[PDB]
């Protein structure tokens, strides 16, 4: 009937809306450079925060009267939330007993047993249990991985999708068999034929990748200038070059240099040849021209996009344009 | 200290359980548990001899 | 054929392919002991030479467990079941040999007083068992590198078969590239023992 | 079709190495759980 | 009298795709750095909370 | 206590040394080829 | 632990449905009769077992318009599912996210034939643990002597 | 005589009569060096690298022992017996008040190089290490009474056990 939005994949966000208030109690108070004596971790309910063993026994260990926390606590999060939503309070106490807490979503093992209606006790992995407990399918583990955020100044550090598999495998270790995997058929739908199910997963799978490389990649562009240096890939020295190069470090120079990405600093001859020059009285790589090294010594963790950017370098005008300007 | 057999039994059980060469008998001490951990490898007395234990 | 007299040992076609001694391979024809092969023939490792198998037999592959893999004993096949069995003869001859010693040991380390060379394993191998190799290839235990074999009681050490890898020579041998030749060294006094 | 007995056939005299106990890690991956040579009695190897 | 020796040589001596698994847990010199390995001094691996927090 | 008495070339010694490789070379100059002038230099 | 359990349990508000031709009674029991069944470890060690609490309709249950309870704001509802490819790389999980024994996976590395770009990177995050569980194994035996299986065990 | 009727190779049993065969001391001799290796099934086995004479209830002893230290609901110990059992004190003059009824009844094991005892077998995806499996069987092993070590799934390659 009413599909909400037909895109290839733009559903990887909560609502601006709730994503508003989602940080505005799930945030940071910045660490003030002071040496933490406990990080302490507690669940509490909504605003029913007291202070009893759970809390203000803690406190009172060091004489602190947490009848004041658990107001201060509710002074931000009696409002904002479903009734009985315990959240995760992570207090951290300061040499100066001065504390600092960030209050975080629930535990996804809370959401997980939400998700299938299932109490304390009815889950369990099937090899202590014997049988797969409560479905799901990877459609609800995506809204489950929605509000589970570790960055929560930075919503998505760690893509959604790779957020998912996490939650997937702390679903399966419960016991949580969901239908896309697991099962010898996936959701069955009365939509069109398997193969007409089939040939319209196999652009989707697709169209995504594109879509995800590019958040990966313009991930890259913000990161750390050091992550995006040069870190050759090993996977091609056999593990006695491998050791070999290990005693003498001349060799893992020798390499690095002989297989950088081209730049304007490395377009000399004479450098990338006095290693190629040192290589083969070692024996090593001999019978791989300069190009078919920088297609297998490339960072593999760089997005696809960016590692065919890297290794076309000297078709890119040559690095011979980019320079230290000035 | 009870003598473990062989020097190779040594085993170090506590944090502060340590090896030590006490007159060239490898030997393990601890300042915690000080005799309960306390091992100590098989070999002639401190002070042996020639005749008495050969 | 008679109750009494009965062929000590009968010509034979594996099938199968069994590890032990009185054992052959796909498709080779051996003379094994009779009670061996009389438990063969009824087991399905083995069948009496007629003129059909000369040619071709099923033979046995742990794949699928079945009599499926056909092993035809042309000329070629023939060059290859001789190799590997003067091969595994070797093999299982040193294998099966306890090679004996007789020397001399004055003194309380029972230790062999001139310990044994290399030379005097290889020798052993052909005297006894008529195994005729190089002695290159005998690498000593550990023990017996430095001051050779040296001691009285059971030694055992090492002998190096190399050319097994163009017989498909695996799982039929306990080491494809070894074997433990094992010695014994029984002592004796100048009236029976040499050097 | 060269065998050369020198390649796999090794005649080292190796140093029989020290647990070593200076080093506490390892210490106790060397503990090569057969220290249990204790049964070397010289038992009666064909009674009982 | 029969005397059992060896075959002539066909292949390579020591096999290869024939060889038996070595027979000790191959927990290898570098998974438990128990012995017999050398490193570069430049090159130090795996002092994550020692000398490596702080690299160079 | 070997080997220090007496060399390597003591209890690592294969004595037989004999055939290890010599014969292996005799059947390469088996495979080449002599002939006329193989003769003719004898000659 | 009892503490960060749920103790109200929600159930599934079927927002809007995700199909205009109804899905007989006849099929439902028909389709179902296969869920009834998920394989579990992933090798030679292939177990097809049983699972609990089978829902009754699977052409509903998730595939899209349904909602979840995980409620958990004020102005928040048990949020709508939209369809499979709006979410991001989920037919793509499908080939990545599995038990994976290593066994199974580095023959698919030393053949190159992955059927996931991914799975190059389910094999490190595998491998980085198993390193991790043994820098931490000897982290340790550099305090005390730690021996594997000396205790009693079992009752 | 001597073997034959064997009751299924545990002892040898007088062919003409039920009692058992009483053979000589030195029968059986343990003091070959084994040649045949032992393929062991299991994830883990404990070999005989020497040659003794061993008890059933020496043997019995380490089993209950090796059961102490071993996950239960992961592996099932495997304890082989096929082997051939062996008499004591059995002459006459030579027993207890000619009471050659009680000496004889034990039965102990001559075991030669290399002949596997026990067996840390699976019963599931779970692995061992063999520092997860010397640790089990380094209890039995004080019971066991000749020198013993532990060999991994598979043929023992009997060039590293030595
Ligand atoms: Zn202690």
């Amino acid at each position: 009937p009413k599909t909400v939005n037909i895109e290839p994949g733009s559903n990887r966000f909560l609502d601006p809306n709730v994503e508003a208030k989602a940080k505005d109690i799930f945030a940071v108070p910045e660490f003030p450079n002071k040496a933490v004596l406990h990080n302490w971790r507690f669940f509490i309910k909504a605003g029913k925060a007291a202070t009893g063993p759970p809390v203000g026994q803690e406190f009172s260990k060091l004489g602190l009267k947490a009848m004041d926390f658990a107001k201060a606590f509710n002074d931000r999060t009696k409002p904002h939330f479903k009734d009985d939503i315990e959240l995760i309070v992570r207090i951290q106490v300061y040499f100066d007993k001065s504390y600092i807490f960030r209050i975080e979503p629930p535990p996804t093992a809370w959401f997980l047993l939400r998700a299938i209606r299932k109490k304390r006790g009815e889950t369990g992995p099937v090899v202590l249990r014997g049988n797969y407990c409560a479905y799901l399918t990877l459609e609800m583990c995506y809204e489950i991985a929605k509000m589970k955020q570790m960055s929560w100044g930075k919503v998505e550090y760690p893509p959604i999708e790779v957020r998912v598999r996490r939650v997937v495998g702390q679903a399966r270790r419960m016991g949580i068999a969901i239908i896309g995997i697991d099962t010898v058929h996936s959701s069955p739908v009365k939509g069109m034929t398997e193969k007409q199910y089939l040939e319209e997963s196999e652009k989707h799978r697709k169209v995504h990748m594109i879509q995800y490389e590019a958040l990966k990649a313009k991930e890259l562009e913000s990161a750390p200038l050091i992550e995006r240096l040069h870190r050759p890939n090993m996977a091609p020295l056999t593990n006695t070059q491998l050791e070999e190069g290990l005693k003498d470090a001349n060799l893992l120079n020798a390499l690095w240099k002989s297989s950088h990405p081209k730049s304007l600093f490395t377009q000399d001859t004479r450098d990338r040849e006095m290693a190629r020059r040192y290589l083969n009285t070692r024996g090593w790589f001999k019978e791989m021209t300069p190009e078919e090294m920088r297609v297998v010594f490339l960072n593999y963790r760089l997005p696809k996009q960016e590692d065919h950017q890297r290794q076309l370098n000297m078709t890119n005008g040559q690095a011979q344009s980019q320079a230290y300007w000035s | 200290h009870p003598g473990l057999v062989p020097r190779d039994k040594l085993k170090l059980h506590c944090e502060f359980c340590r090896f030590h060469w006490v007159q060239d008998t490898l030997v393990v001490r601890c300042a915690a548990h000080p005799k309960e951990h306390n091992q100590r490898e098989i070999w002639l007395e401190p002070t042996w001899t020639w005749g008495k234990q050969q | 054929m008679a109750p009494e007299l009965q062929l000590e040992y009968i010509p034979i076609i594996f099938t199968r392919t069994i590890l032990g001694p009185q054992g052959g391979f796909a498709g080779e024809e051996r003379l094994i002991k009779r009670e061996v092969a009389q438990k063969y023939m009824s087991e399905g490792n083995a069948v009496t030479p007629s003129a059909e198998f000369h040619q071709g037999v099923w033979c046995y592959n742990p794949d699928s467990e079945q009599y499926d893999r056909f092993v035809e004993r042309n000329a070629e096949f023939l060059d290859f079941a001789a190799r590997k069995r003067q091969w595994l003869d070797v093999y299982w001859r040193v294998n099966t040999g306890y090679l004996l010693f007789g020397r001399q040991s004055w003194g309380q380390g029972w230790l062999l007083n001139c310990p044994l060379r290399k030379k005097d394993i290889a020798q052993k191998l052909w005297e006894q068992y008529k195994v005729r190799v190089d002695p290159r290839l005998i690498e000593f235990r550990e023990k017996d590198r430095r001051t050779g074999i040296q001691d009285l009681g059971h030694n055992w050490c090492w002998l190096y078969l190399p050319g097994a890898e163009e017989l498909a020579i695996d799982r039929e041998v306990y080491d494809n590239k070894r074997v433990k030749v094992r010695m014994h060294i029984r002592k004796m006094s100048s009236y029976g023992a040499l050097y | 079709a060269t065998y050369d007995p020198a390649a796999f056939v090794s005649d080292d005299i190796k140093k029989d190495v020290r647990r070593p106990f200076w080093s506490r890690r390892r210490w106790a991956l060397s503990d090569n759980f057969m220290v249990p040579m204790s049964p070397k009695p010289k038992n009666t190897i064909k009674d009982e | 009298e029969r005397y059992y020796a060896l075959p002539h040589l066909r292949g390579p001596s020591m096999p290869v795709q024939l060889a038996q698994p070595s027979g000790k847990y191959p927990s290898g010199k570098f998974t438990q750095m128990m012995e017999d390995v050398a490193i570069h001094p430049l090159q130090k691996p795996d002092a994550r909370y020692k000398h490596n927090m702080y690299p160079a | 206590n070997l080997n220090k008495r007496y060399g390597a070339p003591y209890v690592a010694k294969g004595y037989a040394s004999l055939d290890p490789r010599c014969s292996l070379d005799a059947y390469s100059s088996f495979q080449q080829t002599v002939t006329s002038a193989d003769m003719k230099k004898a000659l | 632990k009892r503490s960060g359990k749920p103790s109200d349990l929600p159930d599934y508000k079927q927002v809007y449905l995700p199909y205009d031709t109804a899905p007989t009674k006849t099929e439902l029991d028909r389709e179902r009769r296969k869920f009834m069944h998920a394989y579990s470890g992933r090798m030679e060690h292939r177990k097809m077992v049983e699972v609990k609490d089978v829902p009754q309709n699977m052409y509903t249950y998730g595939k899209e318009g349904m909602s979840i309870p995980i409620s958990i704001f004020k102005d928040q509802a048990d949020p709508v599912i939209g369809p499979e490819w709006t979410y991001p790389g989920i037919f793509e999980n499908k080939i990545v996210a599995q038990h994976w024994y290593m066994e199974e996976l580095f023959d698919r590395e030393k053949s190159n034939t992955f059927e996931s770009p991914w799975q190059r990177q389910v094999l490190d995050n595998q491998v980085k643990r198993r390193l991790g569980k043994v820098a931490w194994r000897m982290s340790m035996l550099n305090i005390k002597t730690i021996d594997i299986f000396h205790k009693e065990r079992g009752a | 005589l001597r073997p034959s009727s064997l009751l299924r190779a545990y002892h040898y049993v007088h062919p003409k009569t039920g009692r058992p065969i009483r053979q000589y001391r030195k029968y059986g001799d343990p003091r070959f060096i084994n040649n045949e290796v032992a393929l062991i099934k299991g994830l883990f086995a404990l070999i005989t690298t020497d040659f003794g004479m061993v008890t059933q209830s020496q043997l019995e002893n380490a089993r209950l022992a090796i059961l102490r230290r071993m996950p239960r609901g992961s592996f099932a110990l495997t304890m082989h017996t096929d082997y051939e059992e062996f008499p004591v004190v059995q002459k006459s003059p030579e027993s207890r008040m000619g009471a050659g009824k009680s000496n004889i009844h034990h039965f102990a094991y001559k075991f030669t190089t290399g002949v596997p005892l026990f067996e840390i077998t699976a019963l599931s995806s779970r692995r061992l290490n063999q520092a997860e499996a010397e640790g089990i069987f380094l209890a039995g092993r004080s019971f066991i009474p000749l020198q013993t070590a532990v060999v991994p799934r598979g043929r023992v390659d009997e060039y590293h056990v030595f």
